[PDB]
């Protein structure tokens, strides 16, 4: 399944493997951390 | 215009029987015994007769014995527009999109696995909302 | 050459295929890739996110703004009445669909995972009071009184500096994983929303406040078959 | 491949130890081999189980949907696509096997057999180019194909496979598409939480719709291709085994049945089937 | 914390019950890398004459008021330096720190989606054709959303939707600040340079739509200020120019 | 590329093959396997557990629960004739098949292994009797006295405490797989039940009392070539 | 792969820590699990979410391009070829998933699923060879075919593949072929540096065309073949994410919209479909 | 895969380096890059050539044979096979490509993208089998086919592929076929030594030709089939390279060309295409 | 043999594919390669060729040696009017095409890199004078006014000993790669030629010289997506 | 990608991935250096 028969990249399978996820990027993307315990405002 | 075949049926009975209006005239009066689209009108009778079977089909899905008057709204606006009552209760809708029927109603969800066990039975019905009624209304239309 | 038997599944083209193909262009030098903020690796990162929920379905109230916003009052007139009530799977409710949790669960067969509602207060900061939200889970019907709400999960929320407090449901599904279409079976609950205390505003602040409803999917969310989204339904070529 | 338990060699025994006299009230079946009940000899048996596993006996492929779906001029309505619930339950052969078992958590091979064969008509002549059939699954709450030349054809997310007739079938690995941990061959619960609704394996293990159709626009005479698609259950981890169905099957959407003999009515009680 | 100062170029924004700054999508803006460059024209970074917040015409917010969209690299021309260089420069790359000013007592009620969307791509009033690009982009004053559908050759800035025919209620994907009365004074999104080239025209590419939409309409009882502004600064840390040549026309 | 030359066998759906395919859905993720108990993992295992023969046939006795009580009574009336009678082949003896061992090889075309009749006495703890159950290998004709029934494999069953003693017949097969079908060769012997002793039951009990064969399989009990079951024979669409 | 965050234990708490108490208006997602505002059990969640990734959403293949191009006699036109600027908004089923992320930086498969059915008619007898097509992917700017038999079919730069109908489907990997580092699905901008010209998408990303068209030069009845091109978009790098389309797509060129409801309209705010 | 130079750091220089003032007139491109005249940043560039080389310009197989060979009845003729001179020249496509270069070495993939498409006729009942074709290399110098039934046909040492219609087109990759070192795409030179005879390319890299037929021996109505070679030049070692041919092609055997302007006509000298 | 499984992308000719394939000859004795002087291996070597640009694209003066000759002359009238003045992009531009720089680009879609413009003097040695050659990048108009144009990039060009100053125009794309066609969008800037002094020439010297601009690339010079070339544009069989 | 099937080096693949190039041969062929720095003539 990883053997690649194409030289070219883009002709390489999809990366279905690959499970990343970044979601402080969209859901807490704030500049000072805002923990969960802690009041968010003051 | 507005077409709407108010499609109804009753399991403990004129056990099936439609009527038909494009607007709010009413120009089709289907009947079981009868078994035609008495006022093209072929095709039409076949449709209602896969519509029948449908019936008797959703009054078998209900695991009540008590009496069941299914009605229905089924038709085009120019938009397809299906509202389905059991016991004069809005129960289900055909969901378009999904292609099949449902609701909050138990009942709605019985119903629409029933119909959609028989063959393309959900399918019959989206080319029924989507393509042959604005056909047939739009036939008529021109027609009258 | 090499003896090679054609297994069944051969010259088709599954949609769900991960199958090598030649390039049409060998050897192309693709444009390098810059660090583009905001690198979305996951769908469910999009779900994670809180997304105002429209949750007044009402006529008219749809298509404009009132849609997401629960409305709020100070009065004694219907407090043992729900302030909203809708069902919790954000797939085929019509209120937590058409969001992104809802959206996102749509292009999807089945689903998995705690919803977090994040209530946010738009109202006057002298008001206050207290909202009883309340997830029930499948079994009885949906809350008809905030008696029957406290049996369940419920989130006491105290108007106040913070105003954004969380009904964050958890899973009681029987199954792993829900149906997004409408399913009878491994349905989800009811989200039903009630007076604990009534909002008490001064004679400068306006009676009628508002709520909005943030739909978002937690660490623990999760979404296995995919599907064509329903939403759609395109009528013709473009 | 481990083989059966080979004959342990036995004698005449008087002993104490009854292997014979059990109880089967007990709901233990005994574990008594020839060699318990009887004197037997040493044979080191052979006879491998492979075939007879789930996962083997599952392994042979066999066909769960026949629908005709049609290619004729542009009076597009709904049979020139076949639709389909996905459910094993259509076809009884497979039907039974899997309700063998309560549960099967398993990865699903689909072969579609497509067979296009030119309706008997008065007209015959046209040389239509090679029919390319599109198959594809449409994930459960997805949108669902209205005509053959309908938008959800155009599958963004929706897998699908594009086959082209005299190639081999199309077969595609869909993997284990649940809700829960298994699939539900039987669901003794109802639809919803009030006890009413659909009854059966229907609400449960809700296989997203697969919808075939000719890739092709048209055809200057109706074509009927019959899609035959067929279920190969692989990597089974079946749970809680079932007896294999005895009254035939009546229903697709449930076990309802017409009652049947357990077996095969005999002349006496001491009715033997023998040569003379 | 609430209170919060933010010092970029001359102007310097204070804020006594702001909530958290966001941070478009997590990156820090930054001047575009080596790496990740294209352009080999020694662009110009201009620390404080075009990295500073540029308060933009203040908008009533209205009891009846559906919401409002800016296009950031573009409302800023003819505003300063940062809108000298704009017209001065072929390509463009900036980082923009939006802090959206609504100030209002403590009996006003209503709460604002100020939210940042790359590439908000809008429809037209009439989909068949394309708006103009004076009902896009900023001319003289920021343009408004409608309560409902909208014809005509302008932009379909019906607030049902988002405006590119999306929920406009699922447009907190993107970085966002909510301004609610009852806790937020202003809005703070910080956004990176988000884009697909690594710089554009910043008259012929908009990057991005400031969309401040009131999902709660602003609702005050009488003798409190009917006029409650909802100003917009914006701040291009970072904000590169490369193809310097001859002023635009804009 | 690589020269590869179409072997026969290419292009072709066998049933019985395990070419891989592609996936419809890529980079699935499929619900976490929980142990559910009752994992089944071999058909036999299911064959191997005692199953209630319905040895009496008798038309009016099929599609009942008389099926499978074998009437054993109390008299001197025909305690010289045979209890039951029928063949061992579980799969093709309309007394052996329909049940789990017998529709186990139903779907198989060869089958092997030692059957474990165990017979389960249902009458009054009182009554008292034995009960001579024969496997007579195939040769001959079938049992007609109990002199010809312990010449071959018998068990005698002393009804009592354990009252499930269990005929476990050999594996006396010319062949090492029989053949499920009708086949006179390699076929089965026959089991024949008689009364070795009349059960003598007290006044208070009943004088008729009844018998439950089960039918299961030894660790020895193995079946070779899978097929379709011919039980069902599906009339059309469902 | 990694799978969910397991549902950490937790018991009653009167703490001062308030994880539902947040502030939604700061622009951050509260990050609270069940365990933080409910008492739940200790469960090890392996609800992974491979196939919940822009890879396997993306992964997909949904249909891009329907158009039907047709062979007949010599009277060469522009229907005996189909012409696409190649864009993944002529489809919405591919458009909308698209459209859910603002860039995205990915090698795309073009899988060209033709099936030729001949056209009605009252002459039908012929019997033509297999037909063969040629899917040619015309770089931005270079030569594109004016007849079904120009010299722009003579492929000597430009990327083509040749299919014989029956085969599997043409599946070509086109590479990251873009100006940018990127795809701008949405481009908020305009064509022209002078705030005019052509407004959205179509202005960058400008893929080159794709002509398909029958390598047989004639054929004794028309043919129309129906190219339906769907694209597998993989090694997604998506950026900026955006909420799924609301309103159906009118024009493939922008995306202008009428009005749509944000959802589906209910009785009332307390309404809930339920079970009686 | 080396990217292209990064653009240096450059700030203010008054030195008397001139990297702008150099001298075209000596024949040197001048090697400066913006950092040398202007002002500019340090990016790292990341701009790969890799699709840019001549083994990948080359390497996008064009169309160079189009020809209609026919199958009809048994009056064979010269319609009944296609005959071509293998030279590049033949289409303009792939002819401009090579002829940017005046000598290439390289091994040429030769695709056979057969279309067979039945001439339009009053009787097309017709039911032929699949065709089959042939497509020969006829070595420099070996016989060649008189009819479609010759001797020639019977390939004892000349190379051939029999391909089935309906499969993978014919890719065959013939080696470098060259008497010299090179394939002269221009030579200057003549034919014979007392400079007359042919002139150009056509008298040197006399490549063999090729034939191309249907090996079924007929057809009950007659059907045409486009050969369509598409040539594929790889392991590329192109010398000298060449301006991109300015002028319309005239004729396959020489240069020959109808005077064309230097590049598009404008209207003044500081005449410039800009929005207003 | 093994079991496989055809992949969609079978049995097509991708046009760009680096598929292997059978040879014709096996084992064919290639003629052995030489040094032969000028191996070119990339496209862009030629295009970083200096090659003189058709600047003077005026009717008649083009399909002659009038088009590629910038006509700089002793004067006062139209000393502040470009000498010249084209859109950058080797491309789509009538000027910048037609060129080894532009036609390289016209084979291809996407383009990116600093384009050299050298400026080569072909005049009387006694003529001396300056010439202000300006790139403007895109969003505003062409330069009108030689103030106009030293805003934005230029080259002050003294005529001299060299008389081959170069314009090395920066990459101030927003994008990585331009559009080769005639696209709004990422479109480069305008090329326009003024006097900066007026070339002074003795009275035996002529007053009317000459300017050839050479198009060439640098070595941060690439293309992308190739494309066949719209020049050639074959009406039929040679 | 990089096996080659067929014995015949004519047989494989394009060597897309060879990125040489020398544009020395074309762009400086003078036979004396000349420098971008230094003045071209004298």
């Amino acid at each position: 399944t990883n053997i690649n028969f194409y030289k070219d990249a883009a002709s390489s399978a999809s990366n279905r493997q690959e499970l990343q996820q970044d979601p402080g990027k969209f859901t807490d993307p704030v500049k000072d951390l805002m923990v969960k315990t802690l009041p968010a405002l003051n | 215009l507005s077409l709407l075949y108010h499609l109804t049926a009753v399991s403990s009975p004129p056990a099936f029987w439609v009527s038909g209006w494009l607007g709010p005239q009413q120009y089709l009066s289907y009947n079981s015994l009868r078994g035609e689209a008495e006022p093209y009108w072929e095709k039409e009778t076949t449709d209602l007769r896969i519509k029948e079977k449908l019936f008797l089909e959703a009054f078998k899905a209900l695991g009540g014995k008590g009496p069941y008057t299914l009605q229905g709204l089924l038709g085009c606006e120019l938009v397809p527009t299906a509202k389905f009552a059991l016991n004069g209760e809005e129960f289900m809708n055909f969901d378009l999109k999904q292609g099949t029927w449902g609701g909050d109603w138990p009942e709605a969800l019985a119903i629409s696995q029933r119909w959609q066990q028989q063959d393309k039975a959900a399918n019959k019905e989206l080319t029924f909302l989507l393509f042959s009624c604005p056909h047939r209304l739009r036939e008529h239309l021109e027609r009258g | 050459g090499v003896p090679v038997l054609n297994t069944p599944g051969s010259t088709q083209f599954l949609t769900s295929d991960d199958f090598q193909s030649p390039s049409a262009m060998p050897q192309f030098d693709e444009t390098p890739e810059m660090h583009i903020p905001g690198e979305v690796r996951n769908l469910m990162e999009m779900a994670e996110v809180d997304s105002v929920v429209p949750v007044n379905n009402i006529t008219g109230k749809t298509k404009s703004m009132e849609a997401y916003q629960i409305a709020v009052g100070t009065g004694n007139t219907d407090k043992t009445k729900p302030i909203f009530s809708f069902q919790m799977d954000p797939g085929y409710s019509s209120v937590l669909k058409r969001t992104l949790l809802g959206e996102m669960l749509n292009y999807y067969a089945h689903w998995s995972g705690s919803v977090k509602l994040t209530f946010l207060f738009c109202g006057s900061a002298m008001a206050t009071g207290k909202l009883l939200i309340s997830y029930s889970p499948p079994g009885a019907s949906v809350p008809s009184s905030r008696k029957d709400a406290m049996l369940g999960t419920h989130i006491i929320w105290d108007i106040g500096l913070q105003s954004s407090c969380v009904l964050c449901v958890p899973w009681i599904s029987q199954s792993h994983y829900r149906m997004v279409q409408q399913d009878p079976y491994t349905s989800a609950g009811y989200i039903t929303c009630w007076y604990q205390t009534n909002i008490v505003v001064p004679p400068g602040a306006p009676t009628s406040c508002d709520v909005l409803c943030f739909a978002s999917a937690c660490n623990d969310f999760s979404v296995r078959l995919l599907r064509d989204t329903p939403f759609m339904a395109q009528p013709g070529k473009l | 491949d481990r083989t059966v338990a080979n004959t342990q060699p036995s004698g005449p025994s008087n002993s104490k130890e009854i292997p014979a006299l059990t109880a089967v009230e007990t709901g233990h079946t005994s574990q008594v081999d020839p060699s318990d009940t009887l004197q037997t000899r040493h044979v080191v048996n052979f006879h491998s189980r492979s075939e007879s596993t789930v996962e083997n006996f599952m392994g042979r492929a066999a066909c769960v949907f026949m629908d005709q779906y049609k290619l004729n001029g542009e009076e597009t309505s709904t049979d020139n696509f076949a639709v389909w619930t996905i459910n094993v339950r259509e076809m009884a052969q497979l039907r039974r096997k899997c309700e063998l078992f309560t549960y099967m958590r398993f990865d699903i091979e689909m072969t579609m057999v497509i067979t296009s064969c030119q309706d008997q008509g008065t007209q015959l002549e046209q040389d239509m180019p090679v029919l390319t059939h599109q198959i594809m699954y449409v994930p459960p709450g997805g949108p669902i194909p209205a005509k053959v030349d309908s938008y959800e054809w155009q599958t963004s997310t929706n897998p699908s496979v594009f086959w082209t007739e005299g190639n081999a079938p199309a077969r595609m690995s869909i993997p284990f598409i649940s809700v829960g941990n298994a699939y539900s061959l039987f669901y003794d619960g109802w639809s919803h939480f009030t006890q009413d609704g659909t009854y059966g394996y229907t609400t449960l293990n809700a296989m997203g719709k697969l919808f075939v159709r000719h890739v092709n626009k048209s055809s200057p005479h109706q074509i009927t291709s019959t899609i035959r698609v067929y279920f190969k259950p692989k990597h089974i981890k079946a749970w809680v085994p079932r007896p294999p169905r005895l009254c035939p099957y009546i229903n697709k959407g449930d076990v309802n049945f017409v009652v049947t003999e357990v077996t095969d009515a005999r002349k006496s009680i001491t009715d033997t089937p023998h040569p003379e | 914390d609430r209170v919060r100062s933010m010092t970029l170029g001359n102007s310097t924004i204070t804020t006594q019950e702001s909530a958290n700054v966001v941070v478009g999508y997590g990156e820090w803006p930054s001047y575009l890398s080596d790496k990740e460059a294209t352009a080999e024209d020694q662009p110009t970074q201009p620390d404080v004459a075009t990295c500073r917040f540029y308060t933009l015409e203040s908008v009533q917010w209205e009891k009846s008021s559906p919401g409002w969209w800016w296009k950031f690299p573009e409302a800023l021309k003819n505003m300063g330096l940062f809108g000298q260089n704009m017209h001065y420069h072929y390509l463009g790359r900036a980082g923009y720190t939006i802090h959206v000013q609504c100030n209002a007592s403590k009996f006003h009620q209503g709460c604002l989606l100020v939210v940042c969307v790359p590439e908000a791509e809008m429809g037209c009033a009439d989909t068949s054709t394309t708006f103009p690009a004076t009902e896009l982009t900023t001319e003289e004053e920021p343009h408004v959303f409608t309560s409902d559908s909208i014809t005509g050759k302008k932009v379909q800035a019906a607030v049902c939707n988002a405006g590119m025919g999306v929920g406009v209620g699922n447009l907190t994907i993107f970085p966002h600040q909510w301004i609610n009365l009852r806790t937020n004074n202003s809005a703070t999104i910080v956004m990176p340079y988000i884009n697909s080239v690594p710089m554009d025209n910043m008259f012929r590419h908009y990057n991005f739509t400031l969309m401040i939409i009131p999902f709660a309409p602003l609702n005050f009882n009488e003798g409190a200020t009917a006029y409650v502004p909802v100003t917009v600064t914006i701040a291009p840390m970072y904000a590169e120019y490369n193809g310097l040549r001859l002023a635009s026309t804009q």
